[PDB]
């Protein structure tokens, strides 16, 4: 999920 | 945890430092706007603001201490409240108008459907901020409280409850920070407690506006006339 | 034009609020509800009776009767479900894992599934009850919080009210000081309690949505009063 | 016409 991705990047 | 070790002044400086930028819309005064496109401007803006918010959250003392799972939850729960409080803050000096962007200042008239009700609440909240003479230092504290508080009672075993205790300790730190600010402003002790209550009670109305807005976003999505980004659809989805 | 509420002392306010408390009502002794129909039949009947008591409770909250009739209507229309919910969560405090809708209707989350969309609300209520319990919420604090909801929830969708709200804040601090909390414990606890009001608002909003869906699913008729309280939330 | 309007006055 996008939010998940952005929180990690 | 560096978070629990920060002083009032350090917390204030940290939160002020992490403030995201104010972005511009694609609004063009010469260009005609329907109900759709006007909403297309707002959803486009919100989408971009969300990326900045996500990165802002990482800089809020204590937030990164949490599991990715918990970070996702808090943001899914708080995202609209956070956008809304920022909007209300930016609009404080523009009575009767909402400053979505430096180049997009709307009034209730340009409420076109069901958005007018939400506009009215946001305006009322801005008016309240104005009535109280809300300060920037108080604002950043409130915004961080929203991130940490809104989803903390809707999160396993006995462990993963220590996750919650940490959040409550950070929250307490932010309360201490608020009191410190008011004391420095020469407020009497009675005035300090009264103002703290007045500020925290606003969070109840922000929650209300967020839930009403989430309903409105769902209906716009179902009417399929207003374009919604993929990120926005996922955050909306998290509220079912 | 001056309200008696502002002239009261912290103890007079607390005693007034304690004295205004409505009674704990019982559910019909029939139906152990395991159907959607019987479940919502019992809960709506109970809510109906609780509302009448809540309205007469509100009239006894210092400063409330000083408002115009229209303002009183607005405040109650906005806060009614929040007020029912905070009462439920309070009554359920000494019953971990259980929701005490009435002394003879104590339900759990299993109960909730027998009504599409209800287990989610039950879980939020239970979580709040547990939070209250761990905070060791006192009854004197509870009545202050309930009155804050009545006066606060609808106040921005409109001075006197804010003065009364301040008085209640003074009253809460007065109670915590009386209980021997340090200054820092006083402001921290005040914050913790008021932050829970955000969650109560959230539960009310979600509950109002659920109540609306149940109205459209039409598995049980609602009273005219309950329908009008629901309709006020457009 | 609200029931609430009446109950508040009763
Ligand atoms: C597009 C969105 C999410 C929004 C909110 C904020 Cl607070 C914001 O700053 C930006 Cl730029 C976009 C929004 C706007 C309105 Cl008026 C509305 O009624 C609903 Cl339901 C959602
Ligand atoms: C019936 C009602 C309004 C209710 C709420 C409270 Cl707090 C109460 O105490 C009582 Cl005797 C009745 C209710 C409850 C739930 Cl759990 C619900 O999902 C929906 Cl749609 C409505």
């Amino acid at each position: 999920k996008i939010l998940h991705r952005l929180l990690q990047e | 945890s560096l978070a629990l070790s920060l002083t009032a002044d350090q917390m204030v400086s940290a939160l002020l430092d992490a403030e995201p930028p104010i972005l511009y819309s694609e609004y063009d005064p010469t260009r005609p706007f329907s109900e759709a496109s006007m909403m297309g401007l707002l959803t486009n803006l919100a989408d971009r603001e969300l990326v900045h918010m996500i990165n802002w959250a990482k800089r809020v003392p204590g937030f990164v201490d949490l599991t990715l799972h918990d970070q996702v939850h808090l943001l899914e729960c708080a995202w609209l409240e956070i956008l809304m409080i920022g909007l209300v803050w930016r609009s404080m000096e523009h009575p009767g108008k909402l400053l979505f962007a430096p180049n997009l200042l709307l009034d209730r008239n340009q409420g076109k459907e069901g958005m007018v009700e939400i506009f009215d609440m946001l305006l009322a909240t801005s008016s309240r901020f104005r009535m109280m003479n809300l300060q920037g230092e108080e604002f950043v504290c409130l915004k961080s409280i929203i991130l940490l508080n809104s989803g903390v009672y809707t999160f396993s075993t006995l462990k993963s409850l220590e996750e919650k205790d940490h959040i409550h300790r950070v929250l307490d730190k932010i309360t201490d920070t608020l009191i410190h600010l008011m004391a420095k402003a020469g407020l009497t002790l009675q005035q300090q407690h009264q103002r703290l209550a007045q500020l925290l009670l606003i969070l109840s109305h922000i929650r209300h506006m967020s839930n009403k807005g989430m309903e409105h976003l769902y209906s716009m999505k179902c009417k399929n006339v207003v374009p919604l980004s993929d990120l926005l659809l996922e955050m909306l989805d998290a509220h079912r």
